[PDB]
């Protein structure tokens, strides 16, 4: 603390008053990075308010000056301005006045649809919930898309990650899971709805903007929050926005209702925090980020937890977004984050171009939850279909050059062909659970093996709405039964056999 | 709000050489807090224990204050010197008591107008040459200006006269003119 | 109030003030200088000393040459007496044609519009060019990035999109040449007095251009793309217009920002650049965006170095984009004009909603066609042709004659192609599209559907033969 | 989708000698004509 | 990556060594 | 002494003492916190000042904040009474069963025991697991390694291993979960609950749980193995018991401290790393060992960064260790679990002296196919199965035969795949892949050796698919 | 410095004299650091530039204004195709027409002196030094 207005007065032993332990002066501002002469009682990680309204966060105290991030554009910081403490460390309103609303990374309503009525705040940093209040991963996830809730499954409590290069449709599997549950909150049962929530990380304003259109069109929006931390904004609110938003998440899980967050993209996080460290003089690691950049996701996906029925019995799921670079995941922040979550589910752009959409590379898509994080319906297809999968697998090759196959073979190379076309799903509609284990139990037991391939999704439209309105007793039967008895196995394909001979 | 100082003195040591010229010409002891830290230096050189002692960063700050306030009763240092050591054991910035002396040396010398000048000759010489020497010198002074002049000697410019100002020169010697007129006779043709 | 030079590095300049300092991002004026020299504040360094980024030459300057605040940002003519004018940064006129007589000026430096002031609606700009129209179609209003390296071809596509849109335009337009070649905006300039969109005889001119090229210093050349935002920016909000804003080339943007940032004293971040790539990237990009009031449709060539994706300085370009266009250079090299990568290439607005059903459908058959040869090249490369008989040899014999249909002689290359250039309707390209896929075009040579516009135009080709 | 066999070691689907380590379509080769002879053989 | 081009260009040379090897046996 | 806090930066703070400073290593409780936060000295700075790393969140710190110095290293309780309990990095019980009376502490920064206190003894573990017991066998009171990438398998195995060994061991055992996913701790905890390892009404626990975090801060990720290190050895010295320690993961030890060195004031070394990366993880290895006076049995799980084995992090590790056993992708995509590569897996006492002459000859035999398998495969790519003879053709057949028999089902596992749990006792594995190798089922079909235990099994799952066929 | 005194000099990067023929009786100077022209200077390249090769002023045709790069790897031609071009000169530089005359500037940046001498060597013999200027930074 060496400046010359300070030593000078310093020689006169002047003993100057207004004293700098609840307020400090600007020494220099530049580049969103404050720093601030005085505050001696200032807390790590707290709260300022600038003489220009703006606000900041005191992330390096030093004996001489305080390193201090900027919440917005630094033109209104001056060398020389005053700085007051907050006196707590950030925090964002919660509850669910927020559900219908666009904010912020600090809570801020941006939709110009008034203030916001919320009661309580809760700080963005609280501690992970530990080993005793969490419960193991039970309850089922549903994305809506065959092939995630067949092979790569989500429970409620779990940390999933959507990985892939750039338009492989990261975004399209995180926007389907929040207008899949649209059939879940519109039912009576309280367990089974889920409340979304979509953290927007350094992308456009149009683009959030065509995505609440989107989400409001579909009628989404009523249970979803969006929280929009775009390019335009600092680097500071696009770092705090996945806390944020998993504070808000928080509030739903620890009252005993089950919540879903969407961090659209933690990679962009990443390079929001690696500026703010470069611009505090913190020294970089590699590609230039910061030493914490782990702990930097580590502590905010932890949060994501199944909480025990002594806790209110409440989930945070957590579907964290990371972009790859030409499908590179040895980099710094895709390994990261692989090795933080309980599963991932890799895109690539040749199953994109290849007709596979959602272009989900199921060798590569692992989900250590596994089979609780299905029904006992789907359990029980799913299973047959990934050891069937798992056979195509061996006989898909035999296109290349082979010219003649063994009968039995050839049934499975037909019915994998079937099973593969029928993993394929088109954008925005996700589709129930009873009629993704129905199409799967008619791919995996020979009933689309005198299919042809393109007319898959013909039938399975036409064919479902034939069991709707006319077998809906079997639908009762199954659901009271909870899978699918011999009797019903029967029964489904003698309705199979006679809509097909109706085909 | 700070004094201008006469001249832009850099580096940390200069700050601190231009935050006490400015609190002495706030008040009125720019003479004062100029001798006794004369007085200090000229101390620490011809002591040149104290000088060890107080660069030493292994001993404690109270015992580097202890030595400097025993040593600064006997300067008659009253209120800004005794302050400025304080400050400057107070920092780790003791180890250059002598860099901030030289640049608060050089604000009061130009706070006096004095302009340095250096003047080479071959051989020493006086009667003629230093009076003459002298009124050449004045020449160069704007009104309120007093001359600091360092005569040297040195053979190797064979002879002539090499004389500097505070910021020019020139080099009117006989061993730099020679040597330029035999480049003129290797890149005559 | 005034201030003088401390410290003269490259284009950073420091300069200390007396009594009160000059905001962040506020305009200065150096005094003895015969021609304008203006230094940026970029950020406060402490004991009333400004570090500054200075939009001309630093040569000639010297410590404790008196600066002027002006007291505001750089601002810039804008309104319609920038129509058929050249400025520069600063907005000086560089046409030699008197000063820019107006009422109106705008500071470069604006806040992006928010939330509230965002249009959702997407409809398809038909451009004429078949690769562009078929796989990653603009969008009418929204932000269009050209991708690709040096020689591929981005400014002879930016010339064809500005022959093709902005000549039929009810509008105005915008041309913001960043770090480019001062031949190329002497060519643009002379094309637009003589295609009429510049008049200089009356007031029916239909283009503003602002020029900052690679002979300028960083700090021009890191601003001049805001001096083009800026006029775009009055055109959509203070006159309501639909404004076309063509940026050649928005990668210079951010190489000037990690030339200046060298020289800022930060601690440098991936591949050399700037640690506020990506915030000063998005507070420039998001200003280009249409809202409720007007629209405004930008074309941005962008530059890769060393032909890669992968720069930190493309990689978070795509994000900013509705549509993208991937410029490839062994594309390029097979003599495939324009060299548009089919399977890089996005719209965002590749919707069957947007586009219709048999539009999506022969696109996507398209690219599934193309991405089937991709995989079968390895084998073809070692191995050969003898692959799987009919059924790979009939996939390699579409996907070349899909290959060479997306190549389209331009009428801006009719100069050193000889072939005339082709505006070929959407109708027509889904409809030769379509031909191809059915298979209707087997039994003609792969040399007819080269450098040909309408698939009528490929079977006239290949009866000649 | 599913991780063909010889489409790399660690890319979803693989893993032995060079070809079937380095993918592409050469691996697919291989695992096409080796799963084609002992598919046969049972 | 390295490791990546490096495990290609040794496939490609054992691929050569066999054509060749078939090439003089043909 | 006292201090206060003189900087705050991430999880690295500065300290300054007025009165003699502490020692390196020594913990300073800072005294106006609720939930006990507690900075260990890493270096004296100078000018009566030393610098410190967090064992937990450093939200609220003040500058000029009291610190205590508590004259000692980080003390952990230490004994019987851990058994059964779980442990933070500092010794406090959070698995919210009370506090842990007892009357032994031990510090958590000790020397390693000397080179005349080393034991040579080399016995052969056995696990259950096929390719584990035949091609990298274990040592009991041996360190055992278990590197992979994320996803391959290391979880998995390490809890195959505490099902198939801790259950019925015979002595204590210790788990430190270093820098892992709080759900894998709940979900450990209960199956140790299950199990009747963890008896919360009796005092016959037998193991000790010690746990810190992805959510912890890297001061507490960067000490919390040398804790759950610390019970294990109170159990090998001041008892003289056989201990199993089980690390999950070791990786997290190194990556911990790579996060504060920056901050630390160091440069950083190759790939991007704390300069004292085999220093660092040298004095925290040599600690686990097999003593004169007892034995320690290390299973560590170490993650290989990208699937990178010449990543620093694990190649340091590979020269700590008895046994490593290396999960490969590859294996894993194949469907063969567990998916230890078998040309990459190394064990110390694979020799003809200790695990027998037959042992090591069908071993190597095993190794010899697979790897003879990797060399054809090109061949294969270019010539075809047509062209190959019938030598190269057994040659194919009997490593498909060998590939498919080294995986095996897990009762860990069960819930994943359904499949039932086996365990295989070494003598079966020798003759089951001696039959193989001799070619004794030549006429069977290799999909008869996939997941099944002993090849008893995989003559009658040849018989059932030849009569449901 | 700058001008006609330059021509038939080899200088180095200061502008001082190297080839031992005496100095240089310049009145001019140029700053090096002189911005380039703007838009409205100048005009479209429309006079050609003969460089005396075939394959060059057929296929890639060279103008008087233009930047053209000579591209390869090592000791592949292009100091031959660049001294070349300076050579073909000596026919519009003999000739009575002024607007064909084209003057010459080599700058050798970090090649071998000996280098240097061998190409004014070859400019000496074929007179095409007469209207060449060297500026050698080896
Ligand atoms: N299952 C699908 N079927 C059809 N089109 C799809 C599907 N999933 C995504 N798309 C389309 O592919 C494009 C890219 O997908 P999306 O934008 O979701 O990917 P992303 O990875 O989020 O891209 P970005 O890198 O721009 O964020 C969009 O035009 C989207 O409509
Ligand atoms: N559509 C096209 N038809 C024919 N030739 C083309 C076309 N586009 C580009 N080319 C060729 O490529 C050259 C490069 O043109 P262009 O200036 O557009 O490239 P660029 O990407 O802007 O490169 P630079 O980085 O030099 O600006 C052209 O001069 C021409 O030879
Ligand atoms: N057209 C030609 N006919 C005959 N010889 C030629 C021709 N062009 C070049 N050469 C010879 O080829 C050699 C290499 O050419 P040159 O030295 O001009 O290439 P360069 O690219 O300048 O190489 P360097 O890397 O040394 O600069 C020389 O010996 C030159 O005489
Ligand atoms: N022995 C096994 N049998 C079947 N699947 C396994 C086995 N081991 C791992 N897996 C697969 O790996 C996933 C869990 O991997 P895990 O052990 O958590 O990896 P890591 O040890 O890297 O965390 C599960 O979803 C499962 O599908
Ligand atoms: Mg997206
Ligand atoms: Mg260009
Ligand atoms: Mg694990
Ligand atoms: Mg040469």
């Amino acid at each position: 603390a060496e400046i010359s207005a300070v030593l000078e007065e310093k020689i006169l032993g002047a003993a100057p008053k207004e004293n700098l332990e609840e307020t400090g002066r600007v020494l220099s501002i530049g580049d969103g990075i404050a720093r601030v002469y005085g505050l001696k009682n200032i807390q790590a990680e707290e709260m300022v308010e600038f003489s220009s309204g703006l606000k900041g966060m005191a992330l390096n105290l030093e004996p001489d000056n305080v390193g201090i991030v900027v919440f917005g554009n630094d033109k209104h910081i001056k060398e020389g301005d005053i700085v007051k403490r907050t006196g707590a460390i950030v925090d964002v309103p919660v509850g669910e006045e927020l559900l219908g609303r666009v904010v912020d990374a600090l809570g801020n309503p941006i939709d110009g649809k008034g203030p916001i009525g919320s009661k309580t705040r809760q700080r963005v940093g609280v501690k992970a919930p530990g080993i005793i209040p969490r419960v193991s991963v039970r309850e089922p996830m549903q994305t809506g898309m065959k092939a995630v809730d067949s092979l790569v499954p989500i429970g409620r409590g779990q940390r999933e990650l959507i990985i892939g290069d750039r338009q492989t449709g990261k975004t399209a599997i995180a926007i389907d899971a929040i207008i899949n549950q649209k059939r879940f909150n519109d039912a009576q049962d309280e367990k089974k709805k889920l409340y979304c929530v979509y953290v927007a990380i350094g992308q456009k304003r149009s683009t959030v903007a065509q995505i609440v259109k989107r989400l409001t069109d579909t009628d989404a929006m009523r249970y979803t929050i969006v929280v929009s931390a775009t390019a335009s904004d600092a680097a500071p609110l696009q770092y705090l926005a996945p806390y944020s938003g998993c504070a808000m998440g928080e509030f739903f899980r620890d009252n005993g209702k089950h919540a879903l967050i969407i961090y659209d993209d933690l990679s962009k996080q990443a390079v929001a925090y690696r500026q703010m460290s470069l611009l505090l003089r913190r020294p970089p690691g590699r590609e230039a980020y910061p030493g914490d950049v782990f702990y930097l996701h580590s502590r905010l996906l932890e949060r994501a937890a199944k909480m025990s029925e002594s806790n209110g019995g409440g989930s945070l799921t957590a579907l964290p977004v990371i972009e790859t670079q030409a499908g590179d995941v040895s980099a710094y922040i895709p390994t990261n984050v692989i090795s933080i979550t309980d599963g991932q589910i890799f895109l690539e752009t040749e199953l994109f171009y290849k007709g596979i959409r959602p272009a989900i590379n199921v060798g590569l898509s692992v989900s250590r939850v596994g089979s609780a994080a299905q029904t006992r319906a789907m359990k029980q297809v799913a299973g047959s279909m990934k050891l069937e999968l798992a056979q195509y697998r061996e006989v898909a090759a035999f296109a290349q050059f082979g010219s003649d196959l063994d009968a039995s073979t050839q049934q499975l190379l037909s019915r994998g062909v079937r099973l593969t076309e029928l993993l394929k799903q088109g954008q925005y509609v996700p589709m129930a659970i009873e009629d993704q284990v129905a199409i799967i139990y008619c791919g995996v037991r020979g009933h689309l093996d005198k299919v042809e391939p393109s007319k898959i999704t013909k039938f399975e439209k036409e064919f479902s709405q034939h069991i709707k309105t006319s077998h809906r007793d079997i639908l009762d039967t199954i659901a009271k039964e909870g899978q699918i008895s011999p009797d019903t196995d029967a029964k489904l394909k003698k309705v199979v056999t006679d809509f097909l001979s109706t085909f | 709000q700070l004094v201008k100082a006469p001249i832009q003195v850099f580096g940390i040591e200069g700050r601190y050489a231009t935050a006490l010229y400015s609190a002495a010409v706030k008040q009125k002891k720019l003479e004062a807090v100029e001798k006794d830290l004369v007085q200090l230096n000229a101390s620490l050189k011809k002591f040149p224990r104290l000088g060890e002692l107080l660069k030493n960063p292994t001993l404690s700050r109270q015992l580097k204050k202890d030595a400097i306030g025993s040593m600064l009763k006997e300067q008659k240092a009253v209120d800004l010197t005794s302050n400025f050591l304080d400050l400057l054991t107070e920092n780790n910035r003791l180890k250059m008591v002598d860099g901030v002396i030289n640049a608060f040396k050089t604000i009061m010398a130009a706070h006096r107008g004095e302009v340095i000048c250096e003047v080479t000759s071959a051989k020493p010489l006086d009667e003629a040459a230093r009076k003459d020497l002298e009124v050449a010198l004045k020449g160069f002074l704007k009104p309120g200006q007093n001359i600091k002049l360092t005569l040297k000697t040195d053979p190797a410019i064979i002879g002539g006269l090499v004389v500097s100002i505070g910021d020019r020169f020139v080099d009117m010697s006989i061993g730099t003119k020679i040597k330029r007129y035999t480049a003129a006779l290797k890149t005559a043709v | 109030s005034n201030g003088q030079i401390t410290a003269v590095i490259g284009a950073v300049v420091d300069v200390q003030f007396e009594d009160q300092l000059p905001p962040i991002l506020n305009a200065l004026e150096v005094q003895g200088r015969s021609p304008r020299l203006i230094l940026e504040v970029a950020q406060h360094l402490g004991e009333n000393t400004v570090r500054t980024i200075a939009m001309d030459g630093t040569e000639g300057l010297v410590r404790g040459q008196n600066v002027l605040d002006t007291g505001a940002p750089i601002k810039i003519p804008v309104g319609p007496e920038t129509l058929g004018r050249i400025m520069n940064v600063i907005g000086e006129p560089i046409d030699e044609r008197g000063p820019i007589v107006t009422d109106k000026f705008a500071a470069i430096h604006a806040d992006a519009p928010e939330f509230v002031e965002m249009s959702v609606q997407q409809e398809i700009l038909v451009t004429g060019i078949k690769v562009v129209d078929l796989l990653a179609p603009y969008a009418k209003g929204g932000k269009i990035g050209l991708f690709g390296g040096a020689g591929v071809g981005k400014t002879v596509l930016i010339m064809e999109l500005i022959n093709n849109v902005a000549k039929a335009h009810g509008g105005y337009s915008v041309f913001a040449g960043v770090g480019e070649r001062t031949r190329e905006g002497n060519d643009l300039y002379h094309e637009m007095i003589e295609s009429g969109v510049i008049s200089l005889k009356d007031k029916t001119s239909k283009v503003a251009l602002v020029y900052g090229q690679m002979n300028e210093p960083p700090g021009a050349r890191a601003r001049v793309a805001l001096t083009g935002l800026t006029v775009a920016e009055y055109f959509r909000d203070q006159e309501g217009q639909d404004v076309l804003l063509f940026i050649d080339n928005i990668f210079r943007f951010t190489q000037a920002g990690s030339e200046v940032s060298a020289l800022l004293g930060r601690i440098p971040s991936a591949v050399g650049y700037q640690p506020t790539l990506a915030t000063d990237m998005g507070t420039m990009q998001e200003r280009i965006t249409t809202t409720k009031k007007g629209s405004i449709t930008s074309v941005q060539a962008i530059y890769v170095p060393a032909d890669d994706l992968t720069d930190p300085a493309p990689a978070t370009t795509f994000a900013h984009l509705d549509a993208t266009t991937v410029l490839s250079r062994a594309i390029a090299e097979l003599g495939i004009y324009p060299a548009v990568d089919p399977l890089d290439s996005t719209s965002r607005i590749l919707d069957p909603n947007i586009i219709g059903e048999e539009h999506y459908n022969i696109a996507r058959g398209v690219q599934k066609i193309l991405q089937d040869y991709k995989s079968l090249q390895d084998i073809i490369a070692i191995l050969g042709m003898d692959e799987l008989s009919e059924e790979d040899k009939l996939i390699v014999s579409r996907a070349r004659k899909i290959q060479r249909f997306l190549s389209q002689p331009f009428q801006v290359a009719e100069v050193f192609t000889g072939h005339a250039g082709k505006l070929v309707p959407i109708k027509d390209t889904i409809k030769g599209f379509k031909m191809i896929l059915n298979g209707e075009l087997d039994h003609l040579p792969e040399v007819a559907f080269y450098m040909v516009g309408p698939i009528e135009e490929v079977v006239a080709k290949a009866e000649k033969i | 989708q599913l991780g063909e066999l010889g489409t790399g070691a660690g890319k979803g689907g693989g893993g032995g000698g060079s070809v079937r380590a380095a993918g592409g379509s050469f691996g697919r080769r291989e695992a096409a004509e080796e799963e084609r002879y002992f598919r046969q053989k049972e | 990556t390295l490791k990546a081009v490096s495990i290609r260009l040794k496939s490609v040379k054992n691929i050569q060594k066999i054509t060749q090897s078939m090439k003089m046996v043909s």
